[PDB]
């Protein structure tokens, strides 16, 4: 009535690399001086 | 060494957390924004924008050079007479 199937293997598709992707944090908001025109007024 | 400060903010968890409306640019915000019209303007002319060498600013700088140099000479025959 029916044919038969046989237990070929699963393929596999490429999985994940479930991992922990890691991120450095931002620099640290450097203090600026202020210009100071006496030494700003060269050129 | 000097021992700095480093700048810090917490919370406020009371009545006084959410009242000040002061709008005021700071140096920094100024900075930051000349900064960002900087790296887009150099998104859509060298479509590149590691922003090693930024040749754009150098020619609105030179030619602000020249207009400078201008009015320099000028004054200074200006006080020839």
């Amino acid at each position: 009535s029916r044919l038969i199937f046989e237990h070929q293997r699963r393929l596999t598709p490429p999985t994940t690399r479930k991992g922990t992707i890691t991120i450095e944090p931002p620099p640290q908001l450097p203090r600026v001086v202020p210009p100071s025109l006496l030494r700003r007024v060269l050129p | 060494d000097r021992r700095s400060f480093s700048s810090r903010t917490p919370v406020n968890e009371n009545p006084d957390g959410v009242q000040y409306r002061r709008g005021f640019v700071t140096r920094h915000q100024v900075s930051g924004w000349r900064f960002v019209m900087r790296r887009i303007a150099s998104g859509v002319a060298l479509h590149d924008t590691r922003m090693l060498v930024d040749p754009l600013r150098t020619q609105s700088r030179a030619v602000l050079t020249g207009a400078l140099i201008l009015v320099t000479g000028l004054v200074g025959c200006f006080i020839f007479s």
